[PDB]
């Protein structure tokens, strides 16, 4: 009957009904992005000022994000505390306070309601009750993390520090990319016809990326890894040459680049649980945000970077390089659709089962790309977070032996 | 002097092009050291320099066809663009800038039409040998978003 | 426009108005000549709300739409204003519409007082065609 | 863990469940929409004489209303009683009787079943049982209620009288705008991405109008400050609210003549579950609220002016109307705020609206800085639907 | 439940049949990956060794292809990884299927003869030594032939295409297919009504002369088959440009219309010298797809081809019969929007589900009716 | 010379008599003996023959136009053709092979607004009269597929 | 005279007014004593008078561009206008009638693009000055439907 059953306590299998089943979405956006996650909202840098905002989602769930007068950043839900409407209508913008249009309440930069129009009526009629207290209304706020000007947000006070959550190796990798004040170049929305879980997966797939990386050798040595956090939901892909190793294109300026990391790491993917990537593909910089839509609709929002100090000529490379990512990008193209065949693959398949062997049944770091370590990692934070480990009469049946 | 028919003209050339999936013609639209762009109302009033596509060559385009044929994976498609008529802002007898507006559909082989993208061609035109070219062309779209992905040139 | 006897002669002729419904050339040559004087741009406002128009004096209320005539047929599906064109194109495509209607050239007045009946091939010769 | 809960006997808080839940918008359409409710069909004036029909809806119900030569209205479910086909195709029309495209069925103006293609069979062969009798097969009859041209139709045997529905002060409220002939001067239809109710308890909504509307404060139009008041019926399903009184390079918009007794300059009538009559000055206008999908709705308005309206008054009413319909000075922020709404909730399911001002109070009101009209339509709600408590 | 049947018989159809998404998701189950053959393509689509298409069996996509040994194949088009389609195309040849996604290989039997990586890269990762590629594969599907037509099913037990069909549907069948046939042309129509309105629509003979009042002294009848699920209506004995009509002698019999269905969702028509095939496949609980074949015969004239071409004015989305059938279906879908509750009354020809002379009948819509209850066990005593 | 000027204003003409319903006079832009097909992508480029409507007299456009009028059910709906600039392939004084871009917006009676058809006419164009008609016009449709049915031509 | 090629031109420089956001100009495209109204073909074909924008006065349509600016509560978004050719009905030696197809896009700043409204202008045009101006343009929309709110004009 249940299409969302796991086989047992390895993620080797992944039941397909966890890419369809409606009410399983409900609890991923209770249990994940309502959760003890960090969601990711913007780069501080887009929000430089005093009253500058920007409004985003944390899963289905609308957001303001803002800088206050004390050069910190605050969030909260984008839910006016009376009836419901969206509070901030604008994508972006500055401003002192927050007005809902349809009843004039106001809120502060941190969320909290500090006027209600009318609250003591007109003349003396109407107006609230002598019991109605603004304090106790408002939209939920946000715990902010600012890590590398990453900024994330999350509806639990209990969640891990960003740090913790991260892990050592995930932060350096992070720091790596991000050490010096980065500029937005560009900004770009896919609209991605699956599930978000069959993008995150693509993500993590260092199996389909090194099968798509092998191919374009055929127009320097080179060696991969994978790194996976304790919790499995974050991983790291990388492709290094050996610096001090000894030994098509009518332009190939495209591929032309210089070096700037003091490592010989050509290609960094790094994600972090449930929908942000941060990317370094030679010198192509970009974060990426993924968001829930409906269950087989899901939204990939890139942010192309380039670094505040590049000369005009390290800043062309960039927006050459920017071709071979994003929506047309000569290696990214094919990551908008693979999620779809997937999603119309498994259409007469709700009951089956997804086969995730290669690596083992391993959910740590490998050396080497030929696996799916990743991938069986993010299906044991999706399972912790989600409540769906091997418990009670499951379990039971199992463990009730003697051997 | 370049005027808005010799535009729409060459427009209509260009459109057929793409969209008869005669894409190896489509860099010779261009002159050799062109610019051209797909990029969105919000990174161009920014003044964000970045594209889905990002062109300073004839040959960088000749290499994206290249990719399109023998690299890239997608499902099957064709377009259909709809141009509406050229508004020259500025130009001669040789040079002009323009702006076209657009609307592409994108048909898949499995029959669904939708409105892909839409917005203004933002170009600049020379002669070369009597014939326009496009020195530069930007295709500015009115929406942020790209549905799945974008392997045809706008 | 003013055009020149031989010159409208062969622009007729090129719009196929040689015995048109029967009609030689000079037939419609001489139409012109007293309709309009080779006036591209005649207009004749009548006392009945209508207005003949162009080259060939064609009239507001059966033929041609120009927007102020009460009863309006339109059955050339043109604007009056196609009629007033340097181009005689419009005004040959509606009066081969005209002629074709049962009444033959009697529809034009100027015609029928002037050139029915007399050497109308008079009004194409000395020119090239 | 139901996220249609409510939390008591009260209608302060309305769980915010009400708009997403789509088995509980399925309980609407039995319990109001094919309930003790009156739906809002069309004009009489739209369907002056013998033949003359509209195809509309009774929530999700396909309906006819059609004169029949007797000069009396009447409707059906516009459902064929042989495999359920549309009988009428057309918006409107005039015709004699009304036949299914698909086997050739006929129905009378009443909709009863009047004629079976090939009904004892071709030749001697096929045809219906002799056990089958065309008097048993039908589409559902409305009943059919006119109050001053309006036309109301019930699934019910036991809804009262129209007269009764509305109760006396709605009655005499519509009578005061419809109290000569109208005439339609324009149809427009505004599709609203929002659940029905969203949009019926924004009509209610006295609070809003002075604070989401610029123009209502800015022109001194419609301020809480200003006499006036709001109305609920004994059910609290119908209200009315009622108001006495950035620049203009041509303030004609504005410029008005006196045409009502009382002085009153703004009267929004709403009669539950869908019907909305209008006089904003000189601009009068009935609107028709049907559900679509539980994200979706459809507001149908018919712009009136009165029969006997000089050319200057209707000019008046033609300009006044910039201030409503889809592209109204006023009513374009009606269409949006119930999108906000609906947007503004998607991770909010299990919490609640918060409906206070002017107390728990569902009765009239002076003052307009109150939720009662709001709380009252809940009331009605909530004793349809089996909810109370 | 709005899907409770009234009734043994089939004189009452609960409407909610044509809207409840469980119900729906039992028919993938119980219909269309049961005990059913679902219309595939023609032979002579995939004439040559390699030939493929893809198509459904209801919501399931499938490969259907020709291998060197002139055998049929057809498989669920799921690769055994991830679950990606594996073939990417409506059509083509090849020699092997490849899923795009990670590169794993199928021979034309949906076997799985390769897993990129499967022994590593310089020594690291690929497959545990437990993994071995014979116990994953998509499902494979039996494919039977009858007169160039090819059908597969998922079910281990559904009877022979010839037992399935039944003796007077094979005969029908054969009639019209008895010589090699030529698609003439492709056309799909999207239909805003759940499939079963579309395919009752096609077994409807009290309609065909109502709804079309295009030719409006010759007779007819309705076959149905032992299960009920299949039928024929057939038929024996102003325009500025009659030629429209004028039509030639091809068939032995003097049979001018034949209109065959096979359950779930096959047609094949015979109107005059018109001749296609169409295909029925669910999309949505209130939309369906109707891909219809245009055939000549490969042995036709100039002038008989000439024919088929102008007398296809009557059949396809604009067809001056077939228009309104694409339409009827919705009118039902919404004439029903408050109805779910109710049910249709198919009492034309009494409670029958059997063949009958004359076509005032709805003999044939209960025979469906008949077929689906048993697949669907909903079946009263 | 026919140029690209004329067959927009003739295509012009054409799309607002079919979208007016003024269907009586559609039959009017075509010659006696006349080829009409709709057809798509896929039968075009396999050479298949057949159209959802296929005519080969002016008189076949003419009944079908009746069927529509006395004969055929549908709902009601209008078209709104949108059309590209023509390009033309060949022609001179009276004869010209051309191919232009459409789409066909559908709006129902009731109010919805859909994508209906793209592609493109191929046509051949002769001068009856001293005006334009069509010897042959092939609606290729970039979709082979039909939203519920066509009952008014393309 | 008023030429199709005139009101072309005329048609491109209103779209890419409205569709730019410079709202501002739109009202200099019209008379003094203009008329501008958007209505849709049921009230049309009846002869019904009512606009969803009604303005007999070019300071009606200023006073509506002052509401959108400064007044109006509406989601950002923007048109792209797609035309057709003008057709001119009627005309003499100074005046004339026209009919224009439009079709026009709404993209939200969200980024979804919806087919928003389509239909024709039927324009009366005069020349005052050098200037060509709408005496009146009745945007007769083929749909009785607006999804959400229309903001801008047509
Ligand atoms: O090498 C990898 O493992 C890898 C993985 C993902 C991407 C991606 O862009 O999503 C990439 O570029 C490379
Ligand atoms: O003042 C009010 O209560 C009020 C409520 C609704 C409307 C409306 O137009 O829907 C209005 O104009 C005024
Ligand atoms: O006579 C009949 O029973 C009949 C039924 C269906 C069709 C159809 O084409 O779907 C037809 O042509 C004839
Ligand atoms: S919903 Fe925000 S103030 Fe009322
Ligand atoms: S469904 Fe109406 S006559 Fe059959
Ligand atoms: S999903 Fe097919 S090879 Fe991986
Ligand atoms: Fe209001
Ligand atoms: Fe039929």
């Amino acid at each position: 009957e249940s299409i969302i059953q796991w086989h047992g306590a390895t993620n080797t299998r992944v039941p397909f009904g966890i890419y369809t089943d409606t009410a399983n979405a409900d609890q991923e956006q209770q249990r994940i992005y309502r959760g003890e996650v960090w969601n990711y909202l913007c780069l501080e840098s887009e929000i430089p000022g005093a009253g500058d905002f920007r409004t985003t989602f944390a899963g289905e769930t609308p957001i303001v994000v803002v800088r206050d007068a004390d050069q910190e950043i605050y969030a909260f839900e984008n839910r006016c505390a009376h009836r419901g409407a969206l509070i901030a209508l604008e994508k972006s913008g500055r401003t002192d306070s927050f007005q809902c249009v349809y009843h004039a309440w106001s809120y502060n930069r941190q969320g909290d309601l500090t006027g209600v129009a009318f609250e003591k009526g007109v003349k003396g009629q109407g107006g609230m009750p002598a019991s109605f207290c603004k304090e106790e209304h408002g939209p939920r706020k946000l715990r902010v993390a600012v890590f590398c000007g990453l900024v994330f947000g999350s509806f639990s006070e209990d969640v891990p520090s960003i740090e913790d959550y991260l892990g050592p190796e995930i932060c350096e990798r992070i720091e790596r990319v991000l050490h010096k004040p980065v500029e937005v170049i560009g900004r770009f929305t896919q609209k991605l016809p699956n599930n978000w879980k069959l993008y995150f997966e693509n993500v993590k797939d260092s199996y389909h990326a090194s099968l798509l990386h092998m191919f374009f050798t055929t127009f320097l040595s080179q060696k991969g890894g994978v790194i996976v956090d304790e919790s499995g939901g974050h991983h790291v892909s990388y492709s290094m040459i050996d610096r001090g190793a000894k030994d098509r294109l009518k332009d190939p300026s495209l591929l032309e680049g210089f070096e700037e990391f003091e490592d010989g790491v050509t290609l960094q993917i790094l994600s972090v649980f449930p929908g942000f990537v941060l990317q370094q593909i030679q010198n192509s910089i970009a974060v990426r945000q993924l968001l829930p839509k409906s269950i087989s609709s899901s939204e990939l929002n890139w942010t192309y970077l380039g670094y505040a100090d590049d000369s005009a000529e390290q800043r062309k490379v960039r927006l050459k390089q920017a071709n071979l990512i994003g929506p047309a990008g000569f290696i990214s193209m094919e990551d908008g659709a693979v999620g779809g065949f997937v999603q119309r693959g498994i259409a007469g398949a709700a009951n089956l089962d997804a086969v995730i062997e290669m690596g083992g049944d391993h959910e740590g770091s490998s050396e080497g790309r030929a696996t799916e370590t990743s991938v069986r990692g993010f299906w044991k934070a999706y399972r912790k977070h989600m409540g769906q480990e091997m418990q009670a009469e499951n379990l039971y049946f199992q463990g009730h032996h003697h051997h | 002097m370049i005027n808005e028919i010799q535009i729409a003209a060459f427009n209509a050339a260009y459109a057929k092009t793409v969209d008869s999936d005669a894409m190896e013609q489509w860099p010779t639209f261009f002159t050799k050291d062109c610019h051209y762009r797909v990029t969105n109302v919000d990174n161009h009033a920014e003044g964000l320099a970045a594209g889905i596509v990002w062109a300073d060559s004839q040959d960088m385009l000749t290499d994206r066809i290249s990719a399109l044929r023998e690299a890239n994976i997608y499902e099957r498609h064709r377009y259909r663009h709809i141009l509406g008529l050229p508004s020259i802002q500025s130009g001669d007898a040789t040079q002009a800038s323009a702006s076209t507006p657009f609307m592409v559909l994108r048909i898949m082989h499995t029959g669904e039409t939708e409105v892909f993208a839409s917005g203004e061609y933002l170009d600049k035109f020379t002669t070369i040998d009597g014939k326009l070219r496009l020195q530069e062309r930007i295709a500015v779209c009115d929406s942020t978003v790209t549905d799945t992905l974008m392997a045809l040139p706008l | 426009k003013v055009f020149g006897r031989c010159e409208l002669a062969a622009a007729m002729k090129r719009h196929g108005l040689d015995n048109y419904r029967g009609y030689s050339l000079g037939n419609w040559v001489c139409a012109a000549k007293f309709e309009s004087n080779f006036n591209t741009q005649a207009t004749n406002r009548n006392t009945d709300g209508s207005t003949d128009y162009g080259i060939l004096q064609i009239n507001s209320r059966w033929w041609c739409n120009d927007g102020r005539t009460p009863g309006s047929r339109n059955l050339c599906n043109i604007p009056c204003s196609a009629l007033l064109s340097s181009d005689i194109t419009a005004s040959v495509n509606c009066a081969k519409k005209i002629v074709s209607d049962g009444n033959g050239m009697n529809a034009w007045v100027a015609w029928r007082n002037r050139c029915k009946g007399t050497d109308v091939q008079a009004w194409i010769r000395g020119c090239r065609l």
